[PDB]
């Protein structure tokens, strides 16, 4: 406890550039496990379309797959407009 | 096509502009009258190869951002700069970079 | 049309570089509580030309013993690619526009060190030889910082295309978002351009001072845009112009005045510096500026 | 020789990379996508001798797609043909291949 | 071995679409709302018989519901629609950023008539 | 097999017979070596590219980093030989003998 | 069709090598090598593979020739085999490249393993005594 | 005084602005009074073929309208 | 549409080649025209070689490297 | 050099040779190979001087060459089929280049120039962990490929490697070399088998690396370079020269010694495969190694050489750092022949 404070307080004397660079790279690792908008980068990521999305053959047992764009049925981007 | 012509015309400008530099004091007549091999150098040149050749590795990251596979990727990148920053304390350590 | 615009390109610079050498040495002298060169013309303006000139009188001192070679290529590589960094450049809409433009600036700053290395081993003397390695040296040593801190500021633009850099900075500078990086970006151009207080060094001697002084104008070029942007409307362009070669005219007064301003460095004390705290804080930065946009989610969009 | 800890541990370390037909990013084709997948399918399970002696021709159809010698081997011969006759000259091409056709969308 | 099979140049003619990039660009979201279904039999077609010697009907189909989306634009909207594939047409990106005012001209003239 | 991929494979076989020969200069037998290894990536470079075998572009660059990091430990061993006998000359290394 | 472009291109590489290769004063070998790798850029690139050429160009001449001078100093037919469709909206090659982190997670951690014992190697090497 | 500075400042601004707006004035120029269009990722350089082709001069950027379509 | 446009180029491309196959190849002894080189009837994508091998070199070169040469 | 660096880099060694073992492609196979040689040099050059830094330079030229050859075999073999698992070759050339630049790595015929000169720059711990752990690698990549290798290079390689270091054993009088000779007349032997029975190569493996583990820890034991050097053990601890004596019969093949066991095997499967004249030559062939291996014995234990004053002093010192495995290590070498059959685990 002591010890280290006196350590840290040592070394951030005579010494400041190695202290925030241990800071900013430990900060960096730590951080991203505890953000919650790591999941919507990785939404934000699957939700852009690069290829063309294909068509299903329709079998009348489909109900989750919509027939027109404009159709509810489908996954909805009004989370990232709201963003 | 449009590069290459670039590339002529500036190496063309300069051989010319270099020629007449080179010929134009030359006409008019006149009098016309080891060892040490320090081992530092070599080391810093040995430490920029090898630097280069990681930042090399870390060079495609802005395109590794759209993956889908974000913690995968952080994880990846994180190893590689954390790698680096371990090759350079280790040379730091053992009086790798002293003159 | 494209010959006319590759020489409209060039000569332009040739003239910036030549007219730059009188605004440095007036700058220093009022610096100095003196006057730079004031006789020779209205306000000094052809002194320039009365400098060319008198170089392209003059003998050049050819040793004669040494391979001609390599001599005469040296000043031809370092012309060609201080001119050839120039068109990758968007002001606003670059002369070549291409894809990977960053890389390209960065290859061309990495065959910058041949023409010191040719010229140290050509001047047939060991003192030249071991002053061209320590040049050498430092400036390999700088672009490894150079290239790990371009890298970390592109990470927030998306690409390494030099015209997305104007939309990344649409409605803020990029000097908010990351100033230690500008500042040891803008130290690491000083270091590689062998300017103070990093600097420790007739016809070919004048082509490596266009060369070195057109790398000036470029490294500053290459920071304003990379670090200030300026707003862009495609319905005028000129205003987007003259903004861009007002910051880069800035920048290099900014390096006018720091080299008026300080003594300098040491070799091993400029290597300490580079390698046991630039390395540091650029590794640290570099971690960061890649956990940042996951973090937030904001990550650029063009792949 | 080979310890095979992959399959033991189902860990795939670096299967991923050894085919054109297997996961690749943005679902990218690979050029002979189609002919190596037919390869693959009928030798497998089969044996390396077995998949020599009875796939010949899905391996075959696979190199002609990969290295393309026998289309450049048409291809040179129809060109010196016709090379053949216009210099003699009994051939004329037609204004399709002189750049006076009418392109298309 | 064997003989490519190839249609006929006559089984090829169909009136072509002979606008510009940025023409479709500036209707493109309209164009895919409306003319979906051909388009969609199509790319499936396309996708699940693999040759293209299979799907000429489609292509046709495909062309023909275009065109009549194209007509009924000129028919109706032809000013605004004008305008804004002129300013989508000027910039060398075919950024629709920077014109929304000419966008949202376009989109309630379309609204208000078709 | 089309004739960029034999001048290719001449090249690679230049630069080996190259290092084979041994005229002297240790230091060209290193240039040698990184010459067939630029061979191998321009190679390399141009089957991957050519067969849209995405997945491959990885390769080049783990070539490229792995025989780097082997020339500069050719580099380092051909300085400590000079440093030995003053000079990276090929004929100093015969204290070793079959 | 400009003379098989990449057919001189490629005639140049192997004059370079056959320049260098001779081995005469090795500095002029590297002056031949510069060339050489110079020219199998222009190969790569012309072929269209631009991150990749833009690598060795970088990092090849850069660096490693770069190296070697400075220790020296310190001394004494085609277009018929291309594609026909598009690529979509990105370049294939670059994702292909960026899958690396991705997909190519083995390969990442064995290349940084070998680097570092790259770089502890050099220096054992190096400490002489 | 200081201001004495300022002319070859200007004669370098002036030399500085040539390259931009020289650039600029060739892309409008050689583009038919448009910005130059940029195609990366091999989409939109099919799209500027596409237009090459409709246009019927073999020129991209002369552009066919609505009033091509009958 | 795109694809459909596409797809009609490329089979009237391929239709004309196999034109002028037919008018060229007509004395050659053991000539088979439009004879395939892959086992399988399976379609085939074809090369630039194919579709823009008897063409103006002018076309061929931008077809082949338009792309990599615009800047 | 510090323990802790010796310990990480022969980690990095077997981790090299584990990864070349364990991967199905290609490339992961040359990044194991580039591993195990950047990891190799520095064990060859702990005892700095110009001579182990002399052998570490030739062995680095002479791997990174075989490296570079094997990396164009693999390039070739997927120019002319796009493959990357390790499986039949595909292309005759590229077979033709693997199979040189694996020889060249194991040091076969005519590529065996520098094992001489290596193990004799190098160290005896090197020169047990370079002719032991550094024939894995190259021997189980030729084992994977072996229905693909020509059989006619193989063998005349094989028999060019047994000719070389029988004959170039007889005028060795520094053990070292000696042992390297030894090594490449075994690498003969055990790729000379495999287009017929891998299982033979790796039973030949296991035997050779036990018998040579034991010589080199024996001669690591007595501290002799040299034929002199170790004709004084007898003088000190008899019990080593003998057991030297027994391990160097052993290695001659001389029944009923485990020695005998590879040698009979190899020749049963290749009379199997119709083969009668390449094994008759091999056994008149290894008669020489048999020959300088007596001759070995005979100076180092059979007779009693000369000895000098100052081994008194020497009598009154017991060997201090004792190492294991070694009594393990003989009794496999000398006497494991009544339990041949149990070859038929696929060792
Ligand atoms: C089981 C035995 C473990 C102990 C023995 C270790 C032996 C030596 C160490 C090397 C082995 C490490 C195993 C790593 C193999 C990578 C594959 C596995 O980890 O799964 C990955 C899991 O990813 C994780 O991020 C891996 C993180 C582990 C790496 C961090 C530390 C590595 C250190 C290893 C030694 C290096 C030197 C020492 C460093 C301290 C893949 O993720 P996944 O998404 O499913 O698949 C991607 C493919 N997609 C695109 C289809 C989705
Ligand atoms: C000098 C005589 C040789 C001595 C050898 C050393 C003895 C000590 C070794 C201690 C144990 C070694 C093996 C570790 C136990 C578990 C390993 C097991 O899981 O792996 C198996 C491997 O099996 C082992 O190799 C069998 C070990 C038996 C070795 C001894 C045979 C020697 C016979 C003749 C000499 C007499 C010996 C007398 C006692 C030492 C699976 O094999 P598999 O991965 O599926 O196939 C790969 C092999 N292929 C490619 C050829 C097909
Ligand atoms: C930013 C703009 C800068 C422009 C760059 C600089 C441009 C330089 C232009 C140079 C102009 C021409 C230089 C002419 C002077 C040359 C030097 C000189 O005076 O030498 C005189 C020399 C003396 O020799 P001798 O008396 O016989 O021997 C005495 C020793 N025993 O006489 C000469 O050789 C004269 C040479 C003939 C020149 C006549 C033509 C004039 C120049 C035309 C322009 C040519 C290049 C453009
Ligand atoms: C000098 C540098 C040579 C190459 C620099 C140009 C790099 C570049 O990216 O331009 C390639 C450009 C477009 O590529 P992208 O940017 O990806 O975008 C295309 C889609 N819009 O197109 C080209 O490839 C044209 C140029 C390729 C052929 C020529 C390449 C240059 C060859 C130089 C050889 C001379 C070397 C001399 C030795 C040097 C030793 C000091
Ligand atoms: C856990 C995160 C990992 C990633 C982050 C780090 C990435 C990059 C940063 C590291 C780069 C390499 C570091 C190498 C360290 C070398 C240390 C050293 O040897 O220097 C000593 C001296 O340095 C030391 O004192 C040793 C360490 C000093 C402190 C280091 C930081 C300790 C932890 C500080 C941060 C704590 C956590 C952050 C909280 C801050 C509050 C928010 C000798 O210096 P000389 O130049 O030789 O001087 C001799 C003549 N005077
Ligand atoms: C919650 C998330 C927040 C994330 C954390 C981020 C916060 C970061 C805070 C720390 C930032 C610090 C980094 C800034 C740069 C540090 C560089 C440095 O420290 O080096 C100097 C050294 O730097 C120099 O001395 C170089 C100066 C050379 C002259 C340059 C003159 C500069 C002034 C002119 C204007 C500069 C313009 C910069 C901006 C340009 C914009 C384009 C220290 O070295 P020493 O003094 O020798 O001490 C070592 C022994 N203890």
């Amino acid at each position: 406890a002591g010890r280290i404070a006196s350590f840290l307080k040592n070394a951030w004397a005579k010494e400041p550039v190695l202290v925030a660079s241990f800071a900013i790279g430990g900060l960096a690792i730590i951080l991203p496990s505890l953000s919650p908008y790591t999941n919507y980068a990785i939404r934000i990521n699957r939700a852009t379309p690069y290829n063309y999305p294909v068509p299903l053959r329709d079998d009348g047992n489909m109900p989750d797959v919509p027939s027109h764009p404009q159709d509810p049925q489908g996954p909805s981007l009004e989370w990232l407009k709201n963003l | 096509m449009n590069i290459m012509l670039t590339l002529l015309t500036n190496v063309t400008l300069a051989s010319l502009l270099v020629l007449i530099a080179f010929w134009l004091p030359q006409l008019n007549a006149y009098s016309e009258k080891r060892l040490p091999f320090s081992m530092k150098f070599f080391l810093v040149a040995i430490t920029f190869l090898l630097f280069d050749l990681e930042i090399a590795l870390l060079l495609p990251l802005p395109w590794a951002s759209q993956t889908n596979n974000l913690k995968t990727m952080l994880t990846m990148a994180l190893f590689l700069l954390i790698l680096l920053a371990a090759s350079l304390a280790y040379e730091w350590t053992q009086k790798g970079l002293e003159w | 049309m494209f010959m006319i615009n590759i020489l409209s390109l060039i000569i332009p610079i040739l003239l910036a570089v030549a007219f730059l050498t009188l605004v440095e040495r007036k700058v220093l002298g009022y610096m100095q509580l003196r006057k730079g060169p004031n006789v020779v013309g209205p306000y000094g303006l052809l002194q320039p030309i009365a400098d060319a000139l008198k170089l392209f009188t003059k003998e050049p001192l050819r040793p004669a013993t040494s391979s001609i070679s390599m001599f005469i290529i040296a000043p031809i590589l370092a012309l060609s690619l201080a001119l050839t960094m120039w068109v990758p450049l968007p002001m606003p809409y670059p002369l070549i526009n291409m894809n990977l433009g960053v890389l390209f600036m960065l290859a061309m700053s990495s065959l910058a060190v041949y023409s010191i290395l040719w010229s140290g081993w050509a001047s047939n003397s060991k003192y030249a030889l071991i002053g061209a390695l320590r040049a050498v040296a430092q400036t390999i040593s700088y672009e490894v910082t150079l290239a790990i801190i371009l890298l970390s500021v592109l990470l927030m633009n998306g690409s390494y295309t030099l015209s997305t850099l104007i939309t990344t900075q649409e409605h803020i500078w990029m000097i908010f978002t990351s100033w230690p990086l500008a500042m040891m970006w803008f130290i690491s151009t000083l270091a590689e351009t062998n300017r103070a207080p990093f600097d420790l060094t007739a016809g070919p001697f004048a082509m490596f001072f266009m060369a070195e002084y057109a790398n000036i104008i470029m490294m500053n070029a290459f920071t304003a845009i990379l670090f200030l942007g300026a707003s862009h409307d495609p319905h005028t362009p000129e205003l987007y112009t003259i903004n861009f070669v007002l910051k880069t005219l800035a920048l290099t007064i900014t390096f006018l005045w720091i080299r008026a301003s300080y003594p300098r460095f040491r070799y091993d004390q400029l290597m300490h510096l580079l390698w046991k705290s630039f390395l540091p804080l650029t590794l640290a930065l570099c971690m960061w500026h890649i956990s940042l946009p996951i973090m937030t989610a904001s990550i650029p969009p063009q792949s | 020789p080979f310890f095979d800890v992959q399959k033991r541990l189902g860990l795939d370390l670096d299967r991923w990379m050894t085919i054109q037909s297997a996961e690749q990013p943005h679902k990218i084709p690979g050029r002979c996508h189609a002919f190596e997948k037919e390869w693959i399918e009928c030798a497998h399970g089969i044996g390396g001798i077995r998949a020599e002696k009875e796939c010949k021709i899905e391996f075959d159809d696979f190199v002609e797609c990969l290295l393309r010698q026998k289309t450049m081997k048409r291809l040179s011969a129809i060109k010196r043909q016709r090379d053949k006759l216009i210099k003699e000259g009994k051939y004329t091409p037609p204004p399709h291949h002189l750049g006076k056709e009418d392109p298309r969308p | 071995p064997g003989i490519v099979e190839l249609p006929t140049l006559e089984d090829l003619k169909v009136q072509e679409v002979k606008v510009s990039s940025s023409v479709l660009k500036a209707a493109a979201h309209h164009y895919g709302a409306q003319c979906d279904k051909p388009n969609k039999e199509f790319m499936l077609c396309r996708w699940e018989e693999k040759d293209p010697r299979r799907c000429l009907e489609e292509g046709k189909l495909v062309n023909q519901c275009a065109l009549d989306f194209f007509r009924q634009i000129k028919r109706h909207c032809a000013e605004p629609f004008t305008e804004y594939w002129t300013c989508i047409d000027y910039s060398g990106l075919q950024l629709f950023r920077h014109c929304r005012k000419q966008q949202a001209k376009f989109d309630e003239c379309v609204l208000d008539k078709l | 097999m089309p004739l960029v991929y034999m001048n290719i494979i001449m090249a690679f076989a230049i630069a080996l017979a190259g290092l084979l020969m041994y005229r002297s200069h240790l230091m060209s037998s290193l240039l040698c070596l990184e010459g067939m290894m630029l061979s191998l990536f321009i190679m390399s470079t141009l089957i991957i590219l050519n067969t849209h075998f995405t997945l491959a572009n990885m390769m080049p660059i783990i070539l490229l980093v792995f025989a780097a990091c082997e020339a500069a430990l050719g580099l380092s061993l051909l300085v400590m030989v000079s440093n030995t006998y003053g000079t990276d000359y090929v004929q100093n290394l015969n204290l070793l003998q079959c | 069709m400009t003379m098989y472009i990449a057919f001189i291109l490629s005639t140049i590489f192997v004059i370079g090598f056959v320049g260098f290769s001779s081995k005469p004063s090795p500095i002029y070998g590297g002056l031949g090598l510069i060339v050489s790798g110079g020219v199998g850029c222009g190969i790569v690139l012309n072929f269209g593979g631009s991150f990749l050429g833009l690598m060795v160009f970088l990092i090849y001449l850069g660096g490693m020739l770069v190296v070697f001078g400075y220790t020296t100093a310190m001394a004494t037919g085609d277009w018929v085999i291309y594609d026909t469709g598009d690529s979509g909206f990105f370049s294939e090659e670059a994702m292909g490249i960026a899958a690396l982190y991705s997909y190519g997670t083995w390969l990442v951690i064995v290349t940084g393993w070998s680097l570092l014992i790259g770089v502890v190697v050099i220096m054992e090497i190096t400490r002489g005594n | 005084m200081w201001f004495e500075i300022l002319p070859g400042i200007a004669v370098m601004a002036a030399c500085l602005f040539i390259p931009g707006m020289a650039t600029a004035h060739i892309h409008k120029f050689t583009n038919g009074g448009k910005e130059k269009r940029v195609a990366h990722f091999s989409y939109q350089w099919n799209l500027m073929e596409r237009d090459r082709r409709i246009s019927g001069v073999n020129r991209y950027h002369v552009t066919k309208g609505l009033e091509n379509i009958d | 549409l795109f694809q459909a446009e596409k797809d009609r180029r490329v089979l009237q491309m391929l239709r004309e080649n196999l034109e002028e196959e037919a008018i060229i190849m007509k004395d050659v002894p053991d000539w088979k025209v439009g004879e395939s080189v892959f086992h399988t009837t399976r379609w085939v994508t074809p090369m630039m070689g194919e579709l823009y091998g008897l063409r103006t070199n002018e076309e061929i070169l931008s077809a082949t490297y338009g792309f990599i040469w615009y800047t | 050099m510090n323990p802790i660096i010796y310990t990480t880099l022969i980690m990095t060694v077997m981790s090299g040779t584990m990864l070349v073992m364990i991967s199905s492609h290609w490339l992961l196979i040359w990044i194991g190979f580039e591993m195990n040689l950047l990891a190799m040099i520095p064990v060859l050059m702990k005892n700095f001087n110009p001579r182990a830094t002399e052998a570490a330079t030739k062995y680095f030229l002479t791997q990174a060459t075989a490296s570079m050859m094997l990396m164009m075999a693999i390039i070739i073999n997927l120019l002319y089929s796009g493959q990357w698992t390790i499986t039949k070759m595909f292309n005759p050339v590229a077979m033709t280049m693997m199979t040189m630049a694996l020889a060249m790595k194991l040091g076969l015929s005519p590529f065996h120039f520098w094992v001489p000169e290596v193990t004799q720059g190098i160290s005896l711990q090197a020169g047990l962990l370079l002719l032991t752990w550094q024939k894995l690698a190259p021997l189980s990549v030729l084992c994977q490929i072996s229905q693909s290798i020509n059989p006619n290079l193989m063998l005349t390689m094989a028999m060019l490697s047994i000719l070389i270091g029988g004959w170039g054993g007889l005028n060795q009088t520094q053990l070292r070399k000696i042992m390297a000779y030894s090594s490449i007349a075994h690498m003969g032997w055990m790729t000379a088998v495999l287009p017929y029975n891998t299982t033979m190569t790796i039973l030949n493996l296991l035997i050779y690396i036990t018998m040579t583990l034991a010589m080199f820890m024996l001669l690591i034991h007595s501290s002799a370079t040299t034929t002199l050097s170790l004709s004084h053990t007898w003088n000190k601890m008899p019990v080593i020269t003998s057991l030297m004596m027994v391990t160097l019969l052993s290695m001659g093949g001389l029944p009923p010694l485990s020695g005998f066991m590879p040698k009979w095997m190899i020749i049963q499967e290749m009379t199997k495969n119709e083969s009668i004249i390449m094994p008759t030559l091999m056994a008149m062939t290894a008669l020489l190694n048999l020959y300088f291996y007596m001759r070995l014995a005979y100076s180092s234990s059979l007779t009693m050489f000369p000895s000098t004053n100052n081994m008194k002093m020497k009598w009154q010192f017991e060997h201090t750092k004792q190492m294991k495995l070694l009594p393990t290590m003989i009794v496999l070498s000398t006497l494991v022949l009544p339990m041949t059959p149990a070859l038929s685990s696929l060792n």
